[PDB]
RNA sequence: AAAAAAAAAAGGUAUGUAUUAA
RNA sequence: AUACUUACCUUAAGAUAUCAGAGGAAAGUCCUACUGAUCAAACAUGCGCUUCCAAUAGUAGAAGGACGUUAAGCAUUUAUCAUUGAACUAGUUCAUUGAAGUCAUUGAUGCAAACUCCUUGGUCACACACACGGCGCGGAAGGCGUG
């Protein structure tokens, strides 16, 4: 129903940035959204790279 | 106290304060659902009519 | 129910000398050798903060700074007391600028009235500027962001400071200090 | 049913991915948890549980983002309470008091507040007030707190013995509101109508000795209990003396002007006039020698500006060296790193302490750390500050590890496989990366055979080789490839001075001489008078 | 021889509106 | 307080000590500031009736408390359940998922003392008086008795 995302996790390209189980730091998204939710980002690793 | 949700104005209101809440003490009783009266009461005997 | 228990209290204002008024940044820097140039002792009170320099009258034995904020002011007063400037102890507290001291001067004469008019203010809100930092040196599109160090002041110019560039353009002006200071150009 | 209606919306969907996509805003968490409140509007016990856990878990998910919002504790703690379970409630107002370090006056009083409700056993109640006033007991707006207190002695308490001593401390502490603490005692000296009473106050002993006034006088007492009133008030008067003059001088300079309590957000900015207020009230502060009101005004000056690093810095200097706390100071700085958004100068000295406290695997690690965040390219970095203050604190440890390679002993702190490719390249990228020359300056520090052979060759040659047009217009390359072979100490004056003439200078294109002749002139004007005029004839 | 019609509102509490002085 | 508008609503029943005798309107009832007995209340009033009512010839003491301190006193006993994976004896540790979860562990239970402070009393009169266990004036609380 929702997952659980941590964009800092993501960011800095640790593992767990995504997890079904509620924890401390992370924001409850849409799972169908997650996919659009990694779009809204590439941006910002492509100038990292 | 805050809201008093009364008829009373404010400082009527802040005159009824009850005293402080009533300290915990742990039940010397039987529990309510625990609660009966004597069971197995035996029933008038042949034993007792002997 | 016409007198009532508290009231807001009431004072009295102390005549606004240069010692009592709040605004005041420069510090009167008595006891000097009258060996010393004015460069070198910009070298002593440049660290404090940022500054509007005044003058170091000739033949007084003594000079006198002025900062931008008066918490470099202070800074600087509780930082040198008594620290020694060419084999003299330095003894050094509050005092006005060149032209509120001419106007003094021409009252001293006079001996007439010696109003004093207070320094002007910053029109404070300002949520750019960090008190007591300096803008080291010299296109700057910053994020603006409260950790950094928004505006500034230069050597009248107000700049944007770059975190990044403010950094090495310390150090290489660090580093050029050494070489030149070494060698006798710059002292 | 009223969780997949919200979970089927467009604004739930649009709200959460700007939180997601924008985490620090604090503006998109208010609206996301306000609108997701507003939809479980009957927020009562019947609200089915799923989406009591998604607006639990945005409250808990929002305050870990935000550890200053005192408001949204409370906030949070109310919605726990309402919903039945006091038990969550007491736990997260401990979270909240543990994110200030446990000095916060909002927590401590809308806490105990909430806490005279709940909480039977007087002796447990009174040692949260207790606990609470050793830590927050001293702050300036503090008075309210204390009525709280006051206010729970008098109620609970049968004896009166308590009431006197705590309003007794009250007259010593210099508050925002003294004056309505110094209007009950002076009235329940008022109100005393026997000479018994007056050991309420203090002992037996020191009335009879500094006053001079006997509890067990016997005569005709009254007009002597009135003498008594007269003498204990006038010292009182002087208290009050005392503690007024505080307050007045406390409020007047710096309490007057600080017109934000509070913390806002990490996208707030603070006026400069209110930062030289709170270094100045913190700089007073620490002359006081009070460490409780101290600490206090550390953390009471933290959340208004919590993410500049300024008062981070300050706060670890004052307990580094007044106090001499070493340690303390290094958990400043650790918890320092998180609210403040520079974070450069803050690890820069968090990397002094760290090694004048000897934990050499715990600085280490943390340069593991640092590189690991950009990806193991420090090198790359667009600010020079960060790159420098991890690879002289690398070449630090690296001295440590490795026995050194060359003769006369000399360690290998900047020449080394690891790290020296680190620094070419750092400098391959000529223009477009900032420190440049800063870093170029310090590999010339190695003064001898080896060293100034492995420089000369592996940089300064390979550099003009390659001959990049940056480096060969600057007059730094050239006056640092002067005073690599003019400080060594294996040649001689002769073969020192022949080789910068001969070799060093007539590589330089005549065309750059207009921009090397300024700082390769400087060299030449102090060190070699005599050859001066050979390099003016080059250019 | 017999005869024929009935007498009546009560009064309590609360809310809103108006009046009772230079 | 008066006038008008609107709303909310209306009578459980019976009785006022008992018993007995005489009278008035064979059975029953009602009645008699009628006669006796017993009971009850109020008011008086008494008893060699009973118990209690604090130091000043001294810095005390009696009753009752502290929702007071020593006091983190001394001595004890306690801190969730379920699922999956790894190791392990043939139960144990670690990690993950779910459920509820008064606070306290400076707690709770038992044991004891010291100290400090609060409320109360006739702090009355006569007496400092070698007896075989009274017969001063009052107040408080009772019991018994007469009117």
């Amino acid at each position: 129903d929702i997952v659980f995302v941590s964009p800092q996790l993501y960011l800095s390209s640790q593992e767990g940035w995504k997890s079904d189980s509620a924890k401390s730091g992370f924001i409850p998204i849409l799972k169908n959204d997650l996919q659009r939710f990694q779009d809204s980002l590439k941006h910002i690793v492509d100038a990292r790279n | 106290m805050n809201y008093n949700l009364s008829k009373y104005p404010d400082d009527v209101s802040r005159l009824f304060k009850p005293r402080p809440p009533l300290s915990y003490k742990r039940p010397t009783d039987y529990p309510y659902a625990k609660r009966q009266t004597n069971p197995n009461i035996t029933g008038v005997a042949n034993l007792l009519s002997t | 129910n016409h007198m009532s228990q508290f009231i807001y209290p009431v004072q009295q204002q102390p005549s606004l000398n240069h010692f009592t008024d709040p605004n005041n940044t420069t510090v009167f820097i008595g006891g000097l050798s009258s060996l010393v140039t004015e460069d070198e002792l910009r070298a002593y009170f440049q660290p404090f903060g940022t500054i509007v320099y005044v003058k170091i009258p000739v033949g007084k034995c003594c000079g006198f700074v002025q900062y931008v904020d008066r918490l470099s002011a202070e800074a600087a007063i509780a930082g040198m007391q008594g620290f020694p400037i060419a084999n003299s102890r330095v003894r050094l507290s509050w005092g006005r600028s060149a032209k509120q001291t001419a106007l003094l001067q021409q009252a001293m004469l006079s001996n007439s009235l010696q109003v004093q008019q207070q320094q002007p203010g910053l029109q404070q809100p300002n949520y750019g500027y960090i008190p007591s930092s300096t803008c080291e040196a010299p296109n700057v599109s910053s994020t603006m962001l409260p950790g950094c160090q928004i505006l500034n002041y230069s050597n009248g110019q107000q700049v944007i400071m770059q975190g990044s560039e403010a950094v090495v353009n310390s150090t290489n002006a660090m580093l050029n200090r050494l070489e030149q200071g070494s060698n006798g150009f710059m002292f | 049913d009223k969780y997949t209606a919200l979970i089927h919306d467009e604004n739930f969907s649009t709200l959460t991915l700007n939180v997601s996509r924008y985490p620090k805003s604090l503006a998109y968490w208010e609206k996301l948890l306000n609108y997701i409140v507003k939809a479980s509007a009957p927020i009562c016990k019947s609200t089915e549980p799923q989406l009591l856990k998604l607006i639990r878990c945005t409250y808990s998910s929002m305050l870990n983002e935000f550890p200053y919002l005192e408001n949204y504790y409370i906030d949070f703690a109310l919605l726990e309470y309402k919903l039945g379970n006091v038990s969550m409630s007491h736990k997260i107002f401990q979270r909240g008091l543990q994110a200030f370090n446990q000095r916060s006056l909002l927590l401590w009083t809308s806490y105990l507040k909430f806490c005279n409700n709940v909480i039977s056993h007087q002796k447990q109640l009174f040692k949260k007030y207790e606990t609470a006033e050793e830590y927050v007991g001293l702050h300036f707006f503090s008075g309210e707190f204390w009525d709280l207190y006051l206010e729970q002695i008098s109620s609970r308490c049968t004896s009166s013995k308590k009431y006197w001593n705590v309003l007794r401390k009250i007259l010593e502490i210099p508050l925002h509101s003294f004056s309505k603490f110094y209007a009950l005692w002076l009235q329940r000296i008022d109100d005393i109508m026997d000479l018994k009473q007056l050991s309420q106050l203090t002992s037996k002993d020191e009335l009879l000795k500094k006053l001079k006034i006997d509890i067990n006088y016997s005569g005709r007492k009254g007009p002597y209990l009135q003498d008594a009133k007269k003498k204990l008030k006038k010292i009182t008067k002087e208290m009050y003396m005392v503690v007024q003059y505080q307050v007045l001088e406390i409020y007047s300079i710096f309490e007057s002007k600080i017109y934000i309590n509070y913390y806002t957000s990490p996208e707030t900015l603070v006026s400069s006039d209110e930062i030289e207020t709170w270094i100045k009230y913190l700089d007073y502060t620490i002359t006081l020698q009070t460490d409780s009101l101290t600490h206090l005004n550390f953390q009471r000056a933290l959340l208004p500006l919590a993410h500049y690093d300024l008062v981070w810095i300050k706060y670890s200097k004052w307990l580094i060296n007044s106090k001499n706390d070493l340690l303390g100071a290094k958990n400043v700085l650790l918890m320092g790193l998180k609210f403040s958004l520079k974070k450069t100068e803050i690890i820069k000295l968090l990397y002094s302490v760290i090694c004048k406290l000897n934990e050499y695997v715990l600085l280490r690690n943390l340069l593991e750390k640092i590189e690991s965040s950009y990806s193991d390219n420090v090198e790359n970095v667009d600010d020079f500050e960060i790159f420098w203050d991890y690879l002289q604190f690398k070449t630090f440890c690296q001295n440590s590890l490795y026995s050194s390679r060359y003769s006369d002993s000399q360690s290998n702190g900047l020449l080394n496989k690891e790290l020296f490719d680190k620094v070419w390249k750092r400098l391959s990228c000529k223009e477009k990366k900032s420190g440049q020359e800063i870093l170029l300056n310090n590999l010339v520090q190695f003064y001898s055979k080896d060293t100034v052979e492995f420089v000369e060759k592996n940089i300064f040659q390979k550099i003009i080789e390659f001959g990049w047009e940056y480096y060969l217009q600057n007059g730094m390359f050239w006056n640092c490839y002067c005073r690599l072979i003019y400080f060594d100490t294996s040649r001689s004056y002769l073969d020192k001075r022949q080789y910068i003439v001969r070799k060093i200078w007539p590589q330089i294109d005549k065309k750059f001489a207009q921009s090397v002749l300024p700082s390769l002139t400087e060299f030449c004007e102090s060190y070699f008078p005599e050859e001066m005029d050979t390099l003016e004839e080059m250019f």
